[PDB]
RNA sequence: GGGAGCCCGCCCCCGGAGCCCCGCGGACGCUACGCCGCGACGAGUAGGAGGGCCGCUGCGGUGAGCCUUGAAGCCUAGGGC
RNA sequence: GACGUCGGCUACCCACCCGACCCGUCUUGAAACACGGACCAAGGAGUCUAACACGUGCGCGAGUCGGGGGCUCGCACGAAA
RNA sequence: AGAGGGCGUGAAACCGUUAAGAGGUAAACGGGUGGGGUCCGCGCAGUCCGCCCGGUUCAACCCGGCGGCGGGUCCGGCCGUGUCGGCGGGUCCCCCGACCGGCGACCGGCCGCCGCCGGGCGCAUUUCCACCGCGGCGGUGCGCCGCGACCGGCUCCGGGAC
């Protein structure tokens, strides 16, 4: 909204509000990102190091189905499932320890983040961390990989 | 989950007969007069033909 | 409630009236003609309207009863007083002093009653 | 035998003398409208001896009298008899001023219906 | 002529919300009328905090708000927040609690009515405790956002640990000169 | 002026409801109704259901 | 109820005429002590300096505790140690009054500001009429005049300070509370002085009124104030 | 509640004690984005921010708005804010 | 004091005393023997798109979203919802 | 045609004419007055009123009718929130019994109060219209003014006493 706008306020001020001693010209410090090494270098060094110079491997061909692998902690794990199925267990004097499927919620590797409560549950994986293969060995579970 | 009044069915004749509803609880719904100008103008944009 | 519609009303009512910084409000049943909460005749769950008679002589009481609300076609009553210029008054301070019913209006109503009493009467030379 | 005012203070102006603008006597394209002067070399910006004075906050008049007419009332645009019967309880304080475009067929009922409400009004014998 | 240096003599403290809804300007009356008339300083807190804008308020999570009622001492006392109050799904024992908040999260809510606890909005915590006894006030992390993390001492600079604004992180993009000791120098 | 100015805006469906139930709910409480210059001085009830 | 309640506001009322009469005898009986005290003080400066003279010996008068400062140029073009001793002094606008204790760290000070201020020992009748005319105290940061006891007694109560007159004599003879005293009065804005100046931009040895002027500085309060 | 004091009993309620405080109900003051009371301060280019019941145009609502018994516009040695 | 007498601060003309150099801009410095300028009327210059950063308001909330498409209408209001 | 064929409204620069005023330091401007005109608001005194007090009917009090407000024994029935119960049909529905919040979510009787209408109430009450009181209160005076007492802020003067 132009009514809302700076502009309005600055009607009848002689420089609009860009300086009198220096005249608010068209390109003064040059177009877009001119002059990333000379006079603009103090800039770009203390805000974007690093912005200058190759590094790594170059890959022609890349695809990212080929390294799209989403991963899932074990701090959020039983949302993946619902929560009837928890209530159905550490109970019924069984032992049930229902089955997970990360890669039917759309997870592939599972990772070792946050406590796992005890409580046994089978976890089918394309791939597992130690930690968090660690963190269901010491609940109950047991590891299980998929293809 | 406030005191919903019953509403009374008017006739075509005014002459409310027996037929009565328990009032919904969209009419108990929050008043938000920002929120009703907010929608309102950013709606009343879309039927607008470029110049 | 009457705080929620009061909210809504302050400023987008059609009867408010701004125009040279004065602030009314021309809905009914509103004591001095001001745009303020406590005279304000659409929100309050009890509100007095003092109004000249249709006939000419006389004012008009009305009350809102605060029986059924959401029923605008019996919540008001109203009431013809035509008497010699001193029991309307006393009749109107015996309604809203005795019953108690918004106390805050009495001399609000005594004046409005005063005041459409003086102009129902001739006027000058 | 008009009507009176509730209370008629003595109204107390600071100035009264229209602000003009800078230079507005020697061009017609400048109008008496007030510009505040933004130059550089500007006399009356920097406030010089003798020269014309800039309108500040310090000449604001008194809020008891503020918008006060002579009389002692304050004015109200009045459109209609129904907007009329707003200063039913503003008649010691507040006067009715017709409005220009109003006709005189209904400006004769204004007036009386005034009269009838001890209103004051500032144009009442206007159009006639 | 007189020296006192007007630089900072106008505080730029809140008076009012800048939001123009009305039960929250509502709560602002009630809670304005309770710290000039109470001799509480809850209500003053509550006030101030209302003030504040959505930033200064940040949801507070289920969990936190468990684990700030566990602390021994805070037995049986009502919870105020005067953010909202979100669910946390990493969580699964919650006991019953009594939470004042403007708003709750539909999970968090049902989360907490399922587990036996009170829900009380800031009308219903003033008729209870005028004063605020028995109240344990509660705030969400002010620095969670983002936003922060970009903010501090510049990149490329020594003992410098701040987020570079970046178009997109990945290989060609930083870790060069000014990044890599083989390549110029690094901070 | 040119022809690809953004005319047009994006309000959110959740949003756009909740304005929908507060007009709905301010439907009630005949004070709104009476202040948005609507007469309903003689409608024997604002929840007005018809057969 | 209602004649038991009545009672028992006409008890509390009573209490409260009588702790006030009391309160009033116990101003009376400090005014009257402090003049007691003031007359004995006057005659034994003079009665040393008489028992001194009979013999072969001077009797030195002791340096005065407290001395009296005015500022007397503005605050165009002012050095930065001068402004900040000046603003430390609470002598900001010209023709302010404040009363110092003297030690060697405000006569050091004094010294510093010295072509900015004119100072001197004031005397009994100048902080009378200093206190009781243009005496203003500091309540919630704002400037209230002291036209009642009530103000110095809520202000200073935990000093021993209840009345005007109890305010002078912390002032005059300095005592253990002459810093809050002092910080609690107000500085005096002080009027032009009638009569004019001598010079302005001079010392006061030189002909002019900037410096110490000691005891002439009870002259120029009586022209002042 | 018990024991008693410089023969016993009351020592009462505002639909009325009549008021410099009445905790029983409470404005002429309450457009609480309102009203009211104290202090201190007021320079200003480049520049920033806030308030405009300042002004122009068109649109959605609203004034049972104005108007051939006279609209906008234009002129004015008239009354004004 | 009341049928040629009253009040009109403001605006019409005139007189007196004091003050008072022509506006905008570059400039440390403009009334300048620095530049633009006879006068008047109309037009006239910080906009729009996209990408960001921060702050504010609203909705939902470890979730959030409508991009695109489809189902309701013959488009008055709708190329809306 | 005060719309007369480039003719609706007809502004400013500029020009001609009528009326008034003025005019040897170019003209013009700000502050302060004075003089003359333009009309404006008064008046053939403007002593502005608004309350209380003194010198044709009904309130007061009853009868009948109607309407309204508030209240509790929750009186009786609905309504309605939290819990307990019949498991009666994870989230969503009915019954009687109990407690609590009895919540402005509604009714039927009861009481108290108020208002209106119709009857009595004929005149020490009642209300109007006008006057002689400037008697009490409040804002005010049509214009020009004058005086008195109190206070605050100042410049002074005459005394006495240490």
């Amino acid at each position: 909204p132009s009514r809302l706008r700076k502009t309005r306020k600055l009607r009848g001020h002689v420089s609009h509000g860009h300086g009198r001693i220096g005249k608010h010209r068209k390109h003064p410090g040059g177009r877009g990102n001119a002059g990333g090494m000379h006079h603009h270098r103090i800039n770009f060094d203390k805000y974007h190091p690093g912005y200058f110079g190759k590094v790594g491997m170059r890959h022609y061909h890349l695809k990212r189905n080929q390294s799209f692998c989403p991963t899932v902690n074990l701090d959020k794990l039983w949302t993946l499932v619902s929560e009837q199925t928890r209530v159905n267990a550490a109970k019924n004097k069984t032992g049930a320890a229902p089955i997970i499927d990360v890669v039917r919620s759309g997870y592939y590797k599972v990772l070792g983040k946050g406590k796992l409560p005890k409580q046994p549950v089978i976890v089918k994986a394309k791939f597992f961390s130690r930690r968090a293969e660690e963190k269901i060995k010491g609940v109950g579970g047991a590891c299980v990989l998929v293809a | 989950a406030c005191a919903r009044p019953l509403i009374s069915v008017y006739s075509e004749k005014g002459e409310s007969s027996g037929k009565n509803v328990t009032l919904p609880a969209v009419f108990k719904a929050p008043i938000r007069p920002d929120i009703v100008n907010f929608v309102h103008t950013n709606l009343r944009k879309n039927n607008r033909q470029p110049y | 409630s009457a705080h929620l519609q009061w909210m809504v009303v302050r400023n987008c009512s059609s009867f408010l009236i701004k125009r040279n910084k004065q602030t009314y409000s021309t809905e009914p049943n509103n004591l001095k003609a001001r745009n303020s909460f406590r005279y304000n005749g659409l929100i309050h769950r009890k509100t007095v309207g003092v109004e000249p008679a249709a006939d000419g002589k006389g004012v008009v009481v009305v009350m809102k009863r605060r029986s059924g609300q959401r029923k605008p076609a019996t919540s008001y009553v109203r009431t013809t007083i035509n008497k010699n210029a001193r029991a309307t008054l006393s009749s109107i301070r015996h309604m809203i002093r005795k019953n108690k019913y918004h106390p805050d209006l009495r001399m609000a109503a005594i004046r409005r009653a005063s005041a459409i009493l003086r102009s129902q009467k001739p006027v000058m030379v | 035998a008009a009507l009176r005012p509730l209370v008629k203070p003595k109204i107390v102006k600071k100035r009264t003398k229209k602000f003009i603008r800078h230079q507005s006597d020697r061009y017609v394209k400048i109008k008496r409208n007030w510009r505040k002067p933004r130059g550089i070399d500007n006399r009356v910006r920097r406030r010089f001896k003798g020269q014309i004075l800039m309108p500040n906050i310090g000449y604001g008049s008194n809020k008891k009298t503020k918008h006060m007419l002579p009389s002692g009332f304050r004015k109200f645009l009045v459109h209609n008899v129904k907007e009329l019967e707003v200063l039913l309880m503003c008649n010691k304080s507040y006067c009715a001023e017709i409005a220009h475009n109003v006709s005189s067929k209904n400006r004769k009922a204004i007036v009386e219906r005034a009269a009838q409400l001890a209103i004051r009004v500032t144009n009442p014998n206007a159009r006639l | 002529g007189v020296d006192i240096r007007h630089n900072k003599d106008r505080k730029v403290r809140r008076k009012e919300p800048k939001s123009q809804d009305i039960y929250l300007r509502l709560l602002v009356k009630l809670y304005r009328f309770l710290a000039r008339r109470t001799n509480s300083t809850f209500n003053q807190v509550v006030l101030k905090r209302l003030f504040m804008s959505r930033t200064n308020r940040p949801p507070l999570s289920l969990s936190r708000m468990i684990r700030k009622m566990k602390l021994p001492g805070r037995e049986g006392k009502t919870a105020v927040v005067v953010g909202t109050i979100t669910d946390d799904v990493r969580v699964q024992e919650v006991p019953k609690l009594k939470v004042c908040a403007l708003r709750v999260s539909s999970r968090a809510r049902s989360r907490i009515l399922k587990a036996g606890g009170k829900i009380l909005t800031f009308d219903q915590l003033a008729l209870d405790s005028p004063k605020g006894c028995g109240t344990v006030l509660l705030s969400g992390p002010r620095k969670g956002r983002e936003v922060y993390r970009h903010f501090g001492k510049a990149p490329g600079t020594p003992h410098s640990h701040t987020k570079p604004y970046v178009r997109s992180k990945g290989r060609k993009f930083e870790r060069a000169r000014g990044r890599r000791a083989s390549r110029g120098y690094k901070n | 002026t040119k022809t690809w100015r953004r005319w047009h805006r994006r309000v959110n469906t959740t949003q756009k409801r909740y304005a929908i139930c507060s007009a709905l709910a301010a439907s009630a409480l005949p004070a709104l109704v009476m202040s948005k210059g609507h007469r309903i001085e003689e409608v024997p009830e604002l929840p007005l259901v018809v057969e | 109820n209602f004649a038991e309640l009545k009672i028992k506001r006409l008890r509390k009322k009573f209490a409260q005429k009588m702790l006030r009469k009391a309160r009033r005898k116990l101003i009376y009986e400090k005014a009257k002590h402090y003049h007691k005290e003031y007359r004995q003080m006057y005659r034994t400066e003079i009665r040393m300096a008489r028992m001194a003279r009979k013999a072969g010996n001077f009797y030195v008068p002791a340096e005065p505790k407290l001395a009296f400062v005015i500022r007397i140029r503005g605050i165009n073009g002012v050095s930065p140690k001068v402004r900040k001793v000046l603003q430390l002094l609470r002598l900001r606008q010209i023709f302010n009054g404040t009363f110092v204790k003297l030690n060697k760290a405000s006569i050091n000070m004094l010294r510093i500001v010295e072509p900015y201020i004119a100072w001197g020992y004031p005397n009994l009748k100048s902080v009378n009429e200093l206190i009781y005319k243009r005496g203003y105290g500091k309540i919630n940061k704002k400037r209230i005049a002291l036209t009642d006891n009530a103000l110095i007694a809520r202000s200073l109560g935990k000093y021993g300070i209840i009345c005007m007159e109890d305010l002078i004599h912390e002032i005059y003879t300095v005592g253990k509370r002459f810093k809050e005293a002092n910080n609690f009065l107000w500085p005096f804005k002080l009027s032009s002085p009638r009569g004019g100046m001598k010079k302005k931009t001079t010392h006061f040895v030189e002909g002019e009124d900037a410096g110490n002027r000691e005891d002439q500085i009870n002259r120029l309060i009586r022209r002042m104030n």
